[PDB]
RNA sequence: GGACCUGGCGGUGCUUCAUAUCCCUCUAGAGGAGCCUGUUCUGUAAUCGAUAAACCCCGAUCAACCUCACCACCUCUUGCUCAGCCUAUAUACCGCCAUCUUCAGCAAACCCUGAUGAAGGCUACAAAGUAAGCGCAAGUACCCACGUAAAGACGUUAGGUCAAGGUGUAGCCCAUGAGGUGGCAAGAAAUGGGCUACAUUUUCUACCCCAGAAAACUACGAUAGCCCUUAUGAAACUUAAGGGUCGAAGGUGGAUUUAGC
């Protein structure tokens, strides 16, 4: 019956079944899902199976200065039109099948390490094109609710940085994963740290700190050493602009504790100029590649002390057994000093 | 502090229990657990203050001779009146005399509470006889008057392990003027 | 209600209005100037300013009314008052000059006194203490006492014990009995009080 | 919960027209009728026939002007005249709108045996009353 | 006294309920004082006259027959 | 395994409440009888759906044929349809709804606290929240500004409906489709709702409220049974109305329970 027919919107809303107890709690999963298709997309008003040529609707109204008359395509000429529409339909399907594949993260199914692009431009014509965003953790958090039972939300941790010392991180929370991505990355650029870098490639000194239960030990390294660090530290270091560093993470490997523990340690590093000013002495760098040449890296801006720094015959500094065990060669590990891709 | 918590952040805030504050208070505000404690403690002070006034001879020689005992004292949280339950004696006639003396004394008692300025802002004091013996007083009064007449296993997956393809769809594919009159 | 809360009940009392101004107090003067600004409900069809109006009989009539049949309920009431008066005129003419002085012939006086002799002072109401309901002998408010005297009188006359006796004869006979502190309804009052005395020990519940 | 002809609250991104935004209880209060004829007046006949004709014309115009209608049709009957008033978009060329007007008026005049006129009002975009 | 929805239009701002009460409590505190003429035109800006309909019954005209 | 959070639950505390409302109080009922009607069970060759609140005179503002989807028998095969299917799945859905709701909350976008932990965000003499939108509210309908309707979000019950229609998936295609004839729908029983009663505030007649009779085995009381007639229909022991005959249980109904300001 003609009167029992419905519109396409009604038919797709029913067929897709996006509203319902199945879609309320995700009670239904969709390895095979009905996908909405616009069936009026490639359709031309006036074109039908019979192949009639209606002047002014599907063919031009005037031809050679005269009004065209009703005509019908030949059986052969109409098959070509039908065949051409089928090919155009598979070509359109091929255009949708051709989607550019994006680079993966730390692993194929992991969100960690994936770039989210620059943060969105602020309301007052503010822009962050110089900043890159990286995901550090995407978690599904499940909240038990008084009336609705277990609900699913997303907690995301992302880090931002411009590669020139300015970097930050923020947590994002939302019911949708892409709304959380927006919140974290936009928020992160308003909580930026500035990180001091020695010669714009490494840290100024070895950093050993604990944040809660996560211990991070970082070592200053020369050029060409690369980033031999926990994968998250590698990601964060590329955003900061650190090229050469060793880091060892022990204790609880909690991504959030690691991130904020890392930023706390990198933000409290004393530069060579700060050391020179504090002690009113020259900071002299001795490099084995340059032999005995003394390279003054920093000099105090104020007066220069005349009394040498006391030379304690033996320093009362606390040592790391891992560092000492290595220096002596007693540290044997099949996993240390393994060949890895450039980082 | 003790197992009973006393770390209130607004600990120094000046407790102001007045009838006017209730009208400017936010009924939307939900009372804290320790907000009751401030009310409960004030009620204890009102009990001690009335109880002590009761046993001193000078305040009112009529009041002292009665040897009145207060069962309980609970100030209204509205602050309209200070309820002051007084234990009811078994003697039926004595419950009226005690009550009458209390009502007359109550008016002067409120002024005497201003003498202790800390308790100055006291609402009108109300005395309530304990119905345990008082309710029976009303009945027995009617009981004698009354005329009694001429006597004679589907597997349930873990929600945290539930697989999702949101990343696989993300990683698989990057998702996909001039106006003029009489145009020819 | 179709009356907004602003509507006040009408005061139907001729005397209340003819009272001179001088006798009025400063409080009564304020109430009178206030009502001139207030909305007044329409007077109900039941009550009028008539000098023969009796609110108690009008109430007893409504408690006898079945299914909104006021005409029948009113007819039964006036037939009862006529039956009471005729029974007293017959007792009056048959009596001696000495006994005649004690014989009441006004049915309104008999009706009121008959009910007042049936009003129960105290009643049994279940006050709860300890998880159980104990029929505590509780004082009765004035409204409840008057209502119970009417409900007991109407209930007794509707009892099936009366066989083919019309209501105006039953009710008249019960009113004159209760007027003399006699009858079943008077017994119900006495027994209710006696039960309330046997449960005096339960007044703590 | 009532469902009939109620566009349900969403995230604030769904544009609804004035007609779509008003539930049935607002009919005759805030919104008028989409068809006006005498069949539903007391003592008047042929309400069933006017109703079937109206259901057809709405389907006919939806499929005859595919993707062009920006709102529901307003159907007016005076005497034996049938006037169809439609709010359409400005995407189709004017030649195709004139073709379809001439075609639709003629075909409907012969189908229902009455003079039929079609009145087109063009809008640049669907008029949005609110974002539900 | 003007209602909150009328104060919210004189000020052209949104107000809380407690904001309204605080303003009224402060105006009442001003009337109890010995306010002069300058302090009386100000308070009347926030007093809205309440027009009361009279409950007095309307009397029908007295007509005359033939 | 430790600590903590949330939810659920507690024969868990305290406090204040429900306005036809949880208890008592007020009025008329149900629960007992007959009848009407629904369901269950049983029965039958002989639908389906609803089925605690939120099913049970419910889908039906309605089944003698038809309706009809059931059963038996017979028949047709590109079939009223560029077929058809009341076949499975309401736990794939649209559509339209129940329910808390006789609620007042839901909430995008931001901001802040907890070390940037799961989490949390209020104090008015105010101490971190601001909030579009939706609902309530307002407005409108009915006789007012009252009342009654209408309205009532998000969410709860994978609540109801694939048999209104439509439709995803799966299945049938000489049959799970189509047509014809006849037939089923009863009551050992149980139960829900309703009607009529048990009578004297009643029954009959006149009247529409100043009457006369009736009033316990010829009273009250069947709208039941049986018989006849009429109405509708092609078709009526069957449906309805009326008349005749008949004159039964019932004598105001335990625990329990419904509605009304
Ligand atoms: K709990
Ligand atoms: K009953
Ligand atoms: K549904
Ligand atoms: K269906
Ligand atoms: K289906
Ligand atoms: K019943
Ligand atoms: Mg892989
Ligand atoms: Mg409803
Ligand atoms: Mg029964
Ligand atoms: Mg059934
Ligand atoms: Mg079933
Ligand atoms: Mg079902
Ligand atoms: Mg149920
Ligand atoms: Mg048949
Ligand atoms: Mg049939
Ligand atoms: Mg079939
Ligand atoms: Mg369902
Ligand atoms: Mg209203
Ligand atoms: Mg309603
Ligand atoms: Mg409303
Ligand atoms: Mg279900
Ligand atoms: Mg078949
Ligand atoms: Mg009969
Ligand atoms: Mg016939
Ligand atoms: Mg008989």
């Amino acid at each position: 019956s003609f009167f029992t027919k419905l519109t396409a919107d009604e038919l797709w809303k029913g067929a897709l079944a996006e509203t319902g107890a199945g879609a309320k709690k995700g009670r239904g999963k969709r390895t095979k899902k009905k996908k909405r298709k616009d069936l009026n997309r490639g359709q031309i008003i006036g074109e039908g199976r019979y192949g009639f040529l209606w002047p002014g609707l599907n063919v031009p109204l005037m031809k050679n200065g005269a009004v065209q008359t009703i005509a019908q395509r030949s059986k052969e000429e109409q098959e070509k039109v039908e065949a051409d529409m089928i090919q155009q339909r598979e070509e359109w399907d091929r255009k949708k099948k051709m989607k550019v594949k994006r680079e993966r993260g730390w692993s194929g199914n992991s969100w960690g390490g994936i770039s989210l692009g620059p943060p969105d431009p602020g309301p007052c014509g503010e822009t962050y094109e110089d900043f890159d965003t990286r995901i550090l953790e995407v978690r599904n958090v499940f909240t038990m609710t008084a009336k609705e039972g277990r609900k699913k939300s997303i907690r995301v941790l992302v880090a931002v940085g411009n590669g020139k010392g300015a970097a930050g991180f923020s947590i994002g929370k939302a019911t949708d994963r892409m709304d959380a991505f927006r919140k974290a990355k936009n928020r992160a650029v308003h909580h930026l740290h500035y990180i001091e870098r020695y010669e714009d490639h490494t840290i100024f000194h070895d950093i050993s700190l604990r944040f809660k239960r996560t211990h991070i030990k970082m070592k200053k390294q020369p050029k060409g050493y690369g980033l031999r660090c926990h994968r998250a530290i590698i990601t964060i270091c590329r955003l900061i602009g650190i090229k050469d560093m060793y880091a060892k993470v022990s204790g609880s490997i909690n991504m959030l504790s690691l991130t904020q523990g890392l930023f706390r340690g990198l933000s409290r590093q004393e530069t060579h100029q700060q050391l020179a000013d504090k002690k009113g002495l020259h900071v002299v760098e001795i490099r084995e590649e340059c032999g005995p040449l003394p390279i003054v890296v920093a000099s105090p801006r104020g007066p220069l002390r005349k009394d040498p720094e006391p030379e304690d015959e033996v320093p009362d500094v606390k040592l790391d057994w891992e560092d000492v065990k290595t220096a002596q060669g007693m540290k044997r590990s099949v996993w240390s000093n393994l060949k890895r891709a450039a980082t | 502090k003790v197992w009973y918590e006393s770390p209130s952040l607004g600990s120094h805030s000046t407790y102001k229990p007045s009838k006017l504050e209730f009208l400017m208070r936010s009924t939307s505000k939900k009372t804290r657990k320790e907000d009751h404690a401030r009310l409960r403690a004030l009620n204890g002070l009102l009990y001690k203050a009335l109880t002590d006034l009761l046993c001193t001879p000078e305040v009112s020689q009529e009041l002292y001779d009665l040897n009145v005992e207060l069962s309980k004292v609970s100030l209204t949280p509205d602050f309209s009146a200070c309820r002051a339950y007084w234990k009811t004696t078994l003697s039926a006639e004595q419950n009226a005399h005690m009550e009458a003396v209390l009502q007359r004394s109550a008016a002067h008692m409120r002024h005497l509470l201003m003498s202790q300025q800390t308790l100055r802002n006291v609402p009108p004091i109300v005395f309530v006889q304990d119905k345990g013996n008082a309710a029976l007083a009303e009945l027995d009064q009617l009981l004698a008057v009354a005329d009694f007449g001429p006597r004679d296993g589907r597997k349930r997956a873990k929600p945290r392990l539930e697989q999702d393809s949101s990343l696989k769809s993300y990683l698989s594919g990057e998702e996909v003027e001039y106006e003029c009159y009489a145009p020819d | 209600s179709r009356y907004s809360p602003e509507f006040k009940d009408p005061l139907i009392d001729k005397e209340y209005y003819r009272k001179p101004v001088e006798e009025l107090t400063e409080e009564e003067k304020y109430v009178r100037e206030l009502k001139k600004t207030q909305l007044i409900k329409a007077a109900p069809a039941g009550k009028t300013s008539s000098v023969f109006e009796d609110p108690v009989i009008s109430k007893f009539t409504n408690m006898m009314m079945i299914g909104g049949n006021k005409v029948l309920a009113r007819s039964l009431m006036i037939q009862t008052l006529e039956a009471v008066k005729r029974k007293q005129f017959e007792k009056y003419h048959a009596a001696s000059a000495e006994e005649q002085a004690t014989i009441e012939r006004n049915p309104y006086t008999i009706f009121h006194q008959a009910l007042k002799n049936c009003e129960p002072m105290i009643g049994l109401v279940p006050i709860l203490k300890g998880g159980r309901f104990y029929q505590v002998p509780v004082p009765l408010p004035d409204r409840r006492r008057r209502f119970l005297a009417m409900k007991w009188m109407i209930t007794e006359c509707r009892d099936k014990k009366h066989q083919r006796t019309l209501m105006p004869e039953k009710l008249s006979h019960k009113l004159l009995e209760a007027f003399h502190n006699q009858g079943p309804v008077i017994k119900r009052k006495h027994d209710l009080h006696k039960m309330a005395e046997a449960n005096r020990a339960l007044a703590h519940y | 919960k009532n469902r009939a002809a109620r566009v349900r609250v969403s995230k604030g991104d769904k544009p609804v027209t004035y007609e779509e935004a008003h539930a049935p209880h607002y009919i005759a209060h805030r919104k008028g009728w989409l068809s006006l004829h005498t069949g539903n007046l007391d003592g008047e006949d042929h309400a069933a026939e006017r109703t079937v004709e109206d259901v057809f014309l709405r389907k006919f115009m939806w499929g005859t002007f595919p993707g062009c209608l920006a709102d529901q049709l307003v159907l007016k009957r005076r005497g034996n005249q049938l006037e169809i008033c439609a709010v359409v978009l400005r995407q189709l060329s004017p030649h195709k709108y004139y073709f379809l007007v001439g075609y639709s008026e003629t075909l409907l005049s012969y189908f229902y045996k009455c003079p039929v006129r079609l009145h087109l009002q063009t809008v640049p975009s669907k008029v949005v009353y609110k974002y539900l | 006294w003007l209602i909150k929805e009328e104060l919210e239009e004189m000020l052209v701002e949104k107000l809380s309920d407690l904001d309204y009460m605080q303003f009224i409590r402060l105006l009442e505190k001003l009337l109890t004082s010995q306010c002069g003429a300058a302090e009386e035109e100000f308070v009347q800006r926030f007093r809205r006259s309440v027009t009361l309909e009279s409950k007095k019954q309307l009397i029908e005209p007295v007509q005359y027959d033939e």
